[PDB]
């Protein structure tokens, strides 16, 4: 489980917008 | 359960159409081998392709295609 | 020609721009009712 | 309302007796087929020859559904029965076998015969060849 | 066409596993004929499939595991299951393989166990094996 | 140098060396061969040696 | 987008404020749609996805022209739905509360994949990775194979 | 010349009944006649 | 007809074709059951 | 081997054939491939005598007794009625003063 | 042809392209009817080949 | 070590050779991939590309996915995917020597499945009923471009060339046969250095010719055979040995 | 004694159930599309091992069979027991 903030914070991690946006880092 | 076929966007076939052309590499032996199973069914795709002719007082005509 | 390649649609065919095909020119009047689509693809598709 | 009909020409062939005129063909033995025998209660029938093995051939569809293998020659006669043994068949090799045909092997072979066992009969009335 | 023999440790301690049944699938790598080929992944996740390389008929013979050739019973290869019973029977059994491809095809129909697949296939020869072999590994310029 | 092995002339054609072709094993009976079996072995290998 | 020819309407007011966008996209799939010659099959894979997020990210242009910003009137919206600019049907899904972030409907046909599931795309991030860290393993799914999504859920 | 021989025996069925067939569809095994005839009682 | 064609391509030629009884094989196969039927009355009358 | 393999494909039922390469194995000494070639025969023609003679004296020449035995046994059981089998048996067994 | 009709079977099922349609090998698009014909060429001669 | 950094692409994408072969016929055949309508005496080719184990050895995909095989391009010198690759990228060890314990019964190191038989040339895969773990190392005239070289001097270069591809058990050269036989401790690093070491070239740039490297063919490695040497022959019967007794105390474990 | 009717109509469904199911295979495997109009999951492995079978969605355009080929086959005899021949019992021939 995680809340909202958390959940916006790691999507904005991801490298690249949209779906494609990498999590590999 | 059940969705309708999804709609692939033309440039998807059409990079497909255009990466067959030389066939030189071992990752098409079995592209090679769907083409000889796909000799088959040349005639259908024959026929539908010449029953939906555009006729003379249209320029051009969109058609769905159903690809391998 | 026997030796040409088919020519590739999107490089050769797409970009340029479609002949006149077969319309008989219709009368205003005599061919109110049918002169805004006859010559559709499929004329009437979408007139529920 | 049939009469199945074999020849030396390999054919075993289905007449319709309505018509007079053959409605099957039962294509796949090697050589000559000497016997053909109905399958008292089954859409099914039996027919034998010189490629030594018995086939039993779907009435409907022509297709050889069971194969028996066992005799050493040409196979003279085939009786069907309604219980197994559903064949018996006589043959060259001197010898009388009695089939299950859902297991494709052979209840029993009788050796007592010297020669080719040209002939069988079935009794009408009792369970006996 | 009796059921796959494959084993624990190619299974998986997973809770539960897919398998797909493909039929005529495959060439037996021994016998060269055709089979129903089963594959499977130890989890959904893994990034490995496993799939029955020889036929029902060849891995009966051998009493082996259809995905990885090892003993059914003992979980170690051909070669050296024949030798540990060839020590302790010293009838020095042994798996002959057929080289033709004729031959390797006539071989996968005989209704037989080849090598130390009768010992290890009965399992009170089995028990009855690993107790003696209690006793050899005891003793110019 | 070994000596040449006439050519296959198809995929399946045999070499009746590799091994005993359509083997049949002789039907097993009441009487044990084993002791006879190991001699006939003993002479074979003596034989090609 | 389909050829100009007598059936297609004139483009409505507005088109050629978004023109020059539009005509980039155009020029990135005109490229992307040619034969490059690829070895690997991983890479002509990869080529495959280039052109699927170029698809996704043109309707996604204008869906966000329409329906977020509303900066394009609904007159202009339907030509460029009719003129195939943007896919309405993936536009339709991302109008859907859980698909608003929708890779391509592919990732959806339950009917084509063997378990009868969405494409693993499909599942929030934190769920795969917390799969993982209990099974004691890394996540190790990358990219999906029918475009090269790496993780569509609303929520990343 | 001994190519030009009698019959000695007749090919058996035994042989082909080993084999692994082939897939071919054959124009005289297409569906016809697909109704079997009943008589009555 | 292309689906046995390449049939044959992949599965090979199929082994166990059964020749019918045309034409041309009339005599040849005459022949044979002839000699045959000669054949078992003879084995079957002597000793 | 190729050579009569050859020869035995084409016409299996030649059984002087069958006995003279059953005998060229037991020249190679190999019995194991003299026993399969007899064997075969047997499966050709079980009612050919001097078969089942030469396999039983092929087995006795090499001291076989127990193999011989097996198969005289099976002999009387297939062609009980051939009075040569069951006196090949008894000839057998009262040599070895059994 | 008045004389000799050949009725059609009930039997609707199993019609090809909505058979092919229900697997994942096959997706569908819309395209010019040119450019549908000049894959068609390319594919039957990639076959024929 | 390896696990220190990441991969290493050792051959860009745009430099990979063409698949289509050097011409050796007058048609190319879009089937098989290969010339036709011609003859040619020897179709080999010195391989333009080499491992570097210390250089190209890294983190891939795979260590993180929990991937079991090696990298066949890797061992090759030729793997363009670097750090992104989905197979392995080091030399095999006993930590994945343990790892492929129950699939190498079956598969080699790179997973590609073992046959029944070896090839009548004894190259490829190798069989799943010999435990193998000798290669043959031939053509070495051509290895060496013909290049005159004593008999020691061929054998240190092999032992250079093939120790740097795991652990060795012994390494012979036949002088009588111009040929050398490398035996490793696990059969994985076998297979591993047979593809890593096929058709290379034993020169070094301490050579004249080393310039003109892929005139010829290269280095011909295969499997090795049955050893005839009776003492060799005395010390497998006795490694035989110590296998049993060593599975006998597994088997009594076990039962 | 003939067989009774119960006995008759108990290897009549048997036989019939076999023979169909041999025809549908037939059938089934049969590469034209109209046949398949004629035709009329869970395993245990080893201790406990629940296995589920699933069939593959086999590719339209491929050879439904990868294995399948004209292959001839010499089968071995199975010579598990002897049958006996119980034969029981003049120059002009
Ligand atoms: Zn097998
Ligand atoms: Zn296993
Ligand atoms: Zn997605
Ligand atoms: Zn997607
Ligand atoms: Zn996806
Ligand atoms: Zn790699």
């Amino acid at each position: 489980h995680f809340t909202k903030s958390e959940l916006k914070r790691r999507r904005k991690t991801r490298k690249g917008d949209g779906p494609w946006g990498s999590w590999s880092s | 359960l059940y969705t309708p076929k999804a709609e692939m966007p033309p440039e998807h076939l059409r990079k497909i159409i255009n990466t067959h052309s030389d066939m030189a590499s071992k990752m098409y032996n079995t592209d090679k081998k769907a083409f000889l199973g796909a000799l088959k069914y040349l005639p259908h795709a024959i026929l539908k392709l010449l029953e939906n002719m555009p006729h003379p007082w249209e320029q051009a005509k969109e058609v769905k295609v159903l690809y391998h | 020609d026997d030796d040409e390649p088919p020519l590739s649609y999107e490089q050769h065919i797409e970009n340029i721009e479609p002949l006149d095909p077969i319309n008989l020119p219709l009368d205003s009047q005599d061919d109110e009712y049918v002169k805004d689509w006859l010559y559709d693809s499929r004329p009437l598709e979408e007139d529920s | 309302p049939y009469l199945f009909s074999v020849s030396e020409d390999k054919t075993v062939k289905c007449w319709d007796l309505e018509k007079n005129q053959i409605i099957r063909d039962y294509y796949g033995h090697l050589s000559g087929v000497r016997t053909v025998s109905i399958h008292p209660t089954l859409d099914l029938i039996a027919t034998a020859g010189r490629d030594s093995v018995i086939k039993l051939w779907d009435m409907r569809t022509r297709i050889p559904v069971i194969t028996l293998v066992g005799h050493k020659g040409p196979i003279n006669q085939v009786q069907c029965t309604p219980v197994d043994p559903q064949v018996v068949s006589s043959s060259t090799d001197a010898t009388v076998r009695l089939w299950d045909v859902v297991a494709g092997k052979t209840m029993k072979v009788l050796t007592h015969h010297k020669r080719s066992v040209r002939a069988t009969a079935l009794h009408p009335k009792e369970f006996s060849v | 066409e009796p059921p796959p023999n494959i084993c624990e440790q190619c299974l998986g301690d997973e809770a539960n596993i897919r398998m797909t049944k493909i039929p005529q699938g495959s060439e037996c790598k021994i016998c060269t004929l055709p089979f129903t080929l089963y594959h499977f992944k130890t989890s959904k996740r893994s990034n490995n499939i496993i799939k029955t390389l020889i036929c029902v008929r060849c891995a009966t013979q051998r009493n082996i595991c259809q995905c990885c050739m090892l003993d059914s019973r003992w979980h170690i290869p051909i070669q050296l299951r024949d030798h540990l019973i060839s020590l302790v029977n010293e009838e020095n059994v042994m798996t002959e393989e057929a080289k033709n491809d004729m031959m390797k095809r006539f071989l996968s129909l005989k209704n037989v166990k080849l090598g130390g697949a009768q010992i290890t296939s009965d399992p009170s020869e089995a028990d009855n094996i690993v107790d003696k072999l209690k006793n050899i590994l005891l003793r110019v310029d | 140098v070994a000596i040449k092995k006439p050519k296959k002339k198809y995929g399946t054609d045999i070499d009746y060396n590799e091994d005993i072709v359509y083997e049949q094993a002789p039907m097993p009976g009441i009487y044990d061969t084993s002791t006879e079996d190991r001699q006939i072995k003993k002479k074979f290998e003596q034989f090609e040696r | 987008p389909r050829i100009k020819t007598r059936r297609s309407k004139p483009a409505p007011d507005g088109f050629e404020k978004i023109k020059p966008t539009l005509t980039d996209f155009e020029i990135q799939l005109r490229d992307a749609q040619k034969d490059k010659s690829s070895k690997l099959a991983a890479k002509s894979n990869e080529q495959l996805w280039e052109i699927m997020q170029l698809h996704h990210q043109r309707s996604r242009y204008i869906y966000t022209l329409y329906y977020k910003r509303k900066a394009i009137s609904k007159d202009l919206y339907d030509w460029l739905i009719k003129e195939k600019y943007a896919d309405k049907l993936l536009i339709a899904k991302w109008r859907k509360t859980g698909y608003e972030k929708l890779c391509c409907l592919r990732c959806i046909q339950k009917n084509e994949t063997n378990n009868g599931s969405t494409c693993i795309c499909r599942v929030p991030r934190a769920q795969l990775e917390e799969e993982a860290r209990k099974k004691g393993t890394q996540v190790s799914f990358h990219q999906c194979v029918h475009c090269g999504c790496r993780g569509c859920a609303s929520t990343d | 010349t001994t190519s030009h021989r009698p019959q000695l025996e007749a090919r058996s069925g035994a042989k082909a009944a080993a084999y692994t067939p082939t897939g071919i569809e054959h124009a005289r095994l297409l569906p016809g006649h697909t109704t079997l005839k009943y008589r009555k009682f | 007809y292309i689906g046995n064609l390449i049939t044959r391509q992949f599965e090979g030629r199929s082994n166990e074709i059964v020749k019918t009884t045309t034409k041309q094989r009339l005599d040849a196969y005459y022949d044979l059951e002839l000699r045959n039927s000669v054949m078992d009355d003879i084995l079957e009358m002597m000793p | 081997r190729t050579e009569y393999e050859g020869y035995l494909k084409r016409n299996r039922l030649d059984m002087g054939q069958w006995i003279r390469y059953a005998q060229f194995e037991i020249e190679q000494h190999d019995m194991r491939r003299a026993r399969s070639i007899f064997e075969r025969a047997l499966l050709v023609d079980s009612s050919f005598i001097p078969l089942w003679i030469r396999y039983i004296d092929a087995e006795l020449k090499v001291k076989c007794i127990n193999h011989a035995r097996n198969l005289m046994n099976r002999a009387i059981s297939t062609l009980p009625r051939v009075d040569k089998l069951w006196y090949k048996y008894l000839i057998v067994e009262e040599s070895l003063n059994n | 042809n008045e004389l000799h009709p050949t009725l059609p079977t009930n039997h609707n099922k199993t019609k090809l392209l909505k058979s092919l349609k229900n697997t994942k090998y096959f997706q569908q698009t819309t395209i010019d009817w040119v450019e549908a014909g000049l894959q068609l060429c390319r594919q039957g001669h990639n076959m024929l080949n | 070590s390896w696990r220190d950094k990441s991969a290493k692409v050792q051959v860009k994408e745009s430099e990979l050779p063409s698949s289509i072969p050097a011409q050796t016929g007058l048609t190319f055949n879009i089937w098989y991939n290969k010339w036709s309508q011609g003859f040619a005496g020897n179709t080999r080719f010195v391989s333009p590309f080499a491992l570097q184990p210390q250089l190209h050895s890294g983190k891939t995909r795979g260590d993180n996915d929990g991937q079991l095989f090696f990298c066949l391009f890797f061992a090759k010198g030729m793997c363009c995917l670097g750090p992104k690759c989905e197979y392995l990228h080091h030399i095999p060890d006993e930590e994945d020597i343990g790892k492929l314990a129950l699939r190498t019964e079956v598969l080699d190191c790179f997973g590609r499945e073992k046959f029944a038989d070896y090839r009548e040339d004894m190259g490829g895969i190798g069989s799943f009923r010999k435990k193998n773990k000798t290669l043959y190392v031939g053509g070495i005239d051509g290895a060496l471009n013909s290049k005159h070289l004593k008999p020691a001097q061929i054998e240190s270069r092999i032992r250079f060339v093939f120790s740097r591809l795991g652990d060795i058990d012994r390494i012979r050269y036949v002088e009588s046969k111009n040929c050398g036989f490398v035996k490793f401790k696990y059969q994985a690093n076998a297979e591993f250095a047979k593809e890593a070491m096929s058709n290379q070239t034993l020169l070094l740039p301490s050579d004249k010719e080393w310039d003109d490297r892929r005139e010829g063919t290269g280095l011909l490695v295969k499997w090795a055979n049955e050893d005839p040497d009776p003492a060799a022959q005395k010390r497998l019967q006795e490694e035989l040995k110590l296998e049993s007794l060593n599975m006998m105390v597994h088997l009594i474990n076990n039962n | 004694p003939l067989p009774t009717k119960a006995e008759i109509q108990e290897c009549t469904a048997r036989t019939k159930s076999y023979i169909q199911r041999l025809v549908n295979a037939k059938l089934a495997n049969s590469n034209n599309r109209a046949s398949s109009r004629y035709v009329t999951a869970n395993l245990l492995l080893n201790n406990s091992h629940h296995i589920e079978v699933v069939s593959k969605q086999m590719d339209p355009l491929l050879p439904r069979f990868v294995g399948k080929k004209a292959r001839k086959v010499v089968a071995p005899t199975e010579n598990d027991e002897v049958v006996p021949v119980l034969h029981m019992d003049p120059n002009e021939w």
